[PDB]
RNA sequence: GGCGACGUCGGCUACCCACCCGACCCGUCUUGAAACACGGACCAAGGAGUCUAACACGUGCGCGAGUCGGGGGCUCGCACGAAAGCCGCCGUGGCGCAAUGAAGGUGAAGGCCGGCGCGCUCGCCGGCCGAGGUGGGAUCCCGAGGCCUCUCCAGUCCGCCGAGGGGCACCACCGGCCCGUCUCGCCCGCCGCGCCGGGGAGGUGGAGCACGAGCGCACGUGUUAGGACCCGAAAGAUGGU
RNA sequence: GACCUGGGUAUAGGGGCGAAAGACUAAUCGAACCAUCUAGUAGCUGGUUCCCUCCGAAGUUUCCCUCAGGAUAGCUGGCG
RNA sequence: UUUAAAUGGGUAAGAAGCCCGGCUCGCUGGCGUGGAGCCGGGGUGGAAUGCGAGUGCCUAGUGGGCCACUUUUGGUAAGCAGAACUGGCGCUGCGGGAUGAACCGAACGCCGGGUUAAGGCGCCCGAUGCCGACGCUCAUCAGACCCCAGAAAAGGUGUU
RNA sequence: AACGAGAUUCCCACUGUCCCUACCUACUAUCCAGCGAAACCACAGCCAAGGGAACGGGCUUGGCGGAAUCAGCGGGGAAAG
RNA sequence: GCAGAAGGGCAAAAGCUCGCUUGAUCUUGAUUUUCAGUACGAAUACAGACCGUGAAAGCGGGGCCUCACGAUCCUUCUGA
RNA sequence: AAUAGGGAACGUGAGCUGGGUUUAGACCGUCGUGAGACAGGUUAGUUUUACCCUACUGAUGAUGUGUUGUUGCCAUGGUA
């Protein structure tokens, strides 16, 4: 019916994006993946062993096993009615370092090197993060010019 | 209309024995009399396990008792088990520990008396620690039917280990094709 | 047919087995029927022993069974030569003999 | 008990309990173990792999007897005795270790399992195992062959 | 606080009637039936999930590393007694207590200490215990501290308690053990020196071990074989008129 | 007149007889009638008997000589 | 197809974390290197909202569906054929749409008082029996309330 | 050639087949004395339109709606078998 | 241009020419794809061997990737 | 005068007829090895029931006027 053949609706995914073709530069490769390290999936088009399969494109998943080539991956991967943790085996050149836990990697630094400087004086900082107010009570200023009035313009073709 | 529920909502425990055994029903009404008044969680263990089914409720050993007691502590304090006392032959010598059981069993009632020990009922348990202080209350291993090693995800799937029901062990009966790699396949 | 988790059963009831049923309501009716029997023989033999004659030592053959002594049919013929008693008038002092049992 | 069972509680419920569009009838699938190859095939693998071939050596006429060995390991090996004997030894007095003959017990073969405690012992068996016969010796024990 | 007799007071159902409002004939297959879909004129009686065998799980009971006389036997000849009771060197046997390999066959205990062989990735002796360790874990133990009509002197009690400890069952993980195979390697033993026996170290296959939970009995549910919830073919065969 | 007809007699069921229509064989014939195997089989139609309380679907996945049927996963309830 | 939304998909928002010191290794190897494991130790307030959760066994029925916005394929089209997302009908009464499977409101234990939703208020028929406001419209085929149950191009010195 | 209870076309003769129907006769039907069934039947029985399983008798909105019956009749009951 | 259908990919190249070769070999598991998360087929990352090639880093267990195929029973050959 | 076109379950078989189509006999042509096939041709081929309910058509009568009779009026329906 729907032909479930391996690299299938990938025209445009498994392409290299648009004048960035050739051969791939190297500090790809001079990266370094440990275990749980997370990592985003982005499988390339010029490296053909090790590409996962295109349901796993664009998600994230936690380093388990590390290879001459290759790190294993467990990625959450979304079955009819269930998630399941799969394990997969990717090439290096088809992941990267995800920046999403490096934004609570720094306020994990940035609050407990702000938690003992109140701590040696005394204060209340409260370094939990609350979302966006309601904006303050201010006070515009309209010196001296007036507010220019505005109106909507007529109809034309 | 309010919701869009699933309707759980009617906890499915239980709240009074099934069996009709007048003795263990004096149990029930000496202990729902002491978890409803004496603010211990002791009692509150003991009463739901006077609940249970005998499958819940398995048989512990003499030789899991004097290993779970020769622990660091343990060794003045009282040994509680909703369940009964079966003897292991396995076991040399006895201590002379304190035990407390429904139906401790004939050899191995024998063998805690010679060795100098008490076997307590839940009755003279309660006027001795109401409260339940100083009492080590253990549990058999309820995981160890042989009901429980054919239960898992299928034989057939792959690293399963699940045991099929088959009606003779041997040769021929459940061993050709999705056992082993010739044969068609290994699973 | 089948269904989940299960025994593969291979019940042998594929023939007309309802007409050869055995019920064994007579079994009360049989025991004291074959008591009843041994009674009225034990004192037709009145002095004699009931159960009949001494049987032989006999120790079982396989490698399941061959550390037990059961009794046997009858003596070998050689032992009621070195016993000392002849074989024809071994029967009726009441004496079991067989004669094609080997020592 | 009548009484107790499903169908005078059904009574009344048109269907008895089958359905209006399935309406069981009486032999839907087959009869017995039909169609284990062709469409009660994913029933028998996940619950019966291993159902369907040949897998062994044919033996004509065997007997449950020539193959006959009941086991013991050494946990149960001094109930095979009296109590008032694993206690009678054990009282300093020589080296005189008493006979444990398996074969009059029920049991051929003798094999391992820990915890032998520290007493000499003679055992009669007909068969051992390597480990049973230096859990024995561990002991100052004498593992003597009988047949 | 007031009012009312020999025909009046109160009352309701399978009573009858009247009015307002609402209201199509049920069963059935079906996406959908009031249907121009089928069955049904009316009434009484009959009328359809049963038993038996096997298996699974749940529950109750008895005993419990065992368990069960079901087959026999015993008792004086008793209606009820085609019962009940008993056996025990009648437990033969069944199921469980050990797995594993096609088979030959083999066949589940480790940790701490001290010593020395090149403490040489390899090891050996002896003692001490003895079913490992990690993370959670009901319960229990200890608990600084704290809690009452006048301040210093002391003991049961009680409740709050930060923290600490031992951790049941179970879950996840690591380690070990047994059987089959695979690679790698050296050593040991002699009912007799071999196209012998035994051992090691790694990885793997198993329905395994890692201080046992089964058995018998009853019931409920599910499935299967039997006429199998009930009724229904066109047929096929055997022997006859 | 290859005529009409009585009684007697012969042929019998995968057989008979047929100036042929698959006609006729006891109101039955492209295989009689009786009894038995037999309560044969049906994934197909019809029916399936008391009350109240609580929960409550699916018509989709994968395989099948599969397409009016099953097995399997989902959905449900019950027990904990 | 260079570019490229909205909607959407994964992940993270802590003690299973952060840090320090030490021991193991037969892997790695200029290196007391690298990395894994292991032991001991140090300090918990780490988005908003809501909710008690975890897990096992047994398991019936079902495996013909249909509909409506929105997005879509085949088709001249269809109360047609086939998909996507959500809701509903089937399994579901009730108020309204006169009528009704699916529209619109709202889901239902048995009743009294109150108030509304969608829709309405000449009379059938509850409620405008308001001294309702401003305009438009004359039909010899007037018009008249989602789905929805009848119309187009073109034209009129008919009137605004 | 002869012969067909065979198929077909024309012509003569003849006629109610037709124009186009009419009248008479018997036996009924019809009424009475006697005797007397059966098929069939959810409940039943006046319509127009609407909706609806797209062609209602019942339902909605209209039209309207007097007992009890007799001889006929073939539209309907998607009439019966 | 890359054997052929398309799409993706590729320039001191994955294309052209040349020199060597047989890794298109032996063996155990895991993972992915379809999926019930079963099998086949195809594939990925290893590991232990024995090898090729290159100065070496290395690369290589069939074809630049996406297809090119097949249970039980039976038969045949090979293996200790 | 004109010989307009349609509808009413392609109005109308318990109203008819049975020519056609559309069973079983037979013939011919083509097709098929054959049994047989062919909106290809030809020929011969059982057309059941109303006494029910309504509708329609006629026939008595019913309600009301105290009873009963004669003479009348026209609501409404048909209409040439
Ligand atoms: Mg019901
Ligand atoms: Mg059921
Ligand atoms: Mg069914
Ligand atoms: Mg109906
Ligand atoms: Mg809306």
């Amino acid at each position: 019916t729907n032909t479930k053949g391996k690299r299938r609706g990938t025209r445009y995914m498994f392409s290299r994006p648009f004048r960035k073709h050739g051969v791939v530069p190297l500090a790809t490769y001079m990266r370094i993946y440990k275990k749980g390290d997370i990592v985003d999936i982005k499988g390339m088009g010029t490296v053909q062993k090790g590409m996962p399969h295109k349901c796993y494109h664009g998600k994230t998943g936690r380093v388990y096993n590390v290879t001459q080539h290759a790190v294993g991956i467990v990625v959450n991967k979304q079955v009819k009615g269930k998630i399941l943790a799969k394990r997969i085996n990717v090439r290096i050149e088809h992941i990267k370092h995800s920046k999403s836990r490096d934004s609570f990697l720094k306020r994990v630094k940035e609050n407990d090197q702000k938690k003992k400087e109140a701590k040696e004086k005394g204060t209340w900082v409260q370094l939990k993060r609350q979302p966006a107010p309601p904006r303050e009570a201010h006070f515009v200023r309209t010196n001296g010019k007036e507010p220019e009035l505005l109106e909507p313009i007529p109809y034309e073709f | 209309g309010v919701d869009i529920r699933h309707n759980k909502d009617r906890k499915v425990r239980r709240k009074e024995p099934k069996s009709q055994d007048i003795y263990l029903r004096l149990l029930v009404k000496l202990y729902r009399f002491l978890a409803r008044r004496t603010n211990s969680t002791f009692n509150q263990v003991v009463l739901k396990r006077l609940f249970m089914s005998r499958t819940n409720r398995p048989p512990l050993s003499l030789s899991r008792m004097i290993r779970k007691m020769k622990l660091p502590g343990r060794e003045n304090k009282t040994a509680v088990v909703v369940g009964t006392i079966t003897d292991d032959v396995r076991v040399q010598e006895v201590p002379k520990l304190k035990v407390c059981a429904l139906r401790v069993t004939s050899r191995a009632r024998s063998r805690i008396l010679r060795a100098g020990g008490k076997i307590l009922t839940f009755d003279q348990l309660a006027l001795d620690s109401p409260k339940g202080c100083g009492t080590v209350l253990l549990s058999g291993p309820r995981k160890g039917r042989e009901v429980y090693r054919h239960f898992g995800k299928a034989p057939g799937t792959p690293h399963s280990h699940t045991k099929p029901y088959v009606r003779s062990k041997g040769r021929k009966f459940e061993r050709a094709r999705g056992r082993r790699a010739s044969r068609g396949y290994k699973n | 047919a089948p269904s989940r988790n299960g025994m593969v059963l291979k019940p042998h009831f594929h023939k007309d087995w309802q007409r050869r049923v055995a019920t064994w309501f007579n079994q009360p009716a049989r025991k004291i029927r074959r008591r009843k029997a041994r009674q009225a023989k034990a004192r037709r033999i009145a002095p004699r022993p009931a159960s009949g004659p001494i049987r032989p030592i006999v120790r079982c053959p396989t490698v399941r069974y061959h550390t037990k002594v059961r009794a046997g049919r009858g003596f070998s013929l050689e032992e009621l030569r070195v016993a000392g008693i002849h074989k024809k008038v071994a029967r009726t002092i009441g004496i079991s003999v067989d004669p094609r049992r080997r020592n | 008990p009548s009484r107790l069972r499903k169908t005078r509680k059904l009574r009344g419920h048109v269907s008895h309990g089958h359905g209006r569009i399935g309406k069981h009838r009486k032999h839907p699938g087959g009869r017995g173990n039909a169609g284990g190859l062709h469409h009660h095939r994913i029933n028998f693998d996940k619950y019966h792999p291993g159902y369907f071939g040949k897998v062994g050596m044919k033996h004509y006429h065997l007997k449950r007897n020539q193959s006959f060995c009941p086991t013991v390991n050494l946990d149960k090996l001094w109930t095979l005795v009296s109590e008032q004997t694993r206690v009678n030894a054990a009282k300093n007095k020589t080296g005189a270790a008493p006979i444990i003959d398996v074969v009059r017990s029920g049991y051929y073969k003798v094999l391992g399992k820990g915890k032998l405690p520290k007493q000499p012992v003679i055992v009669k068996a007909k068969f051992f195992s390597r480990r049973a016969e230096e859990k024995i010796k561990s002991v100052g024990g004498a593992c003597v062959l009988v047949a």
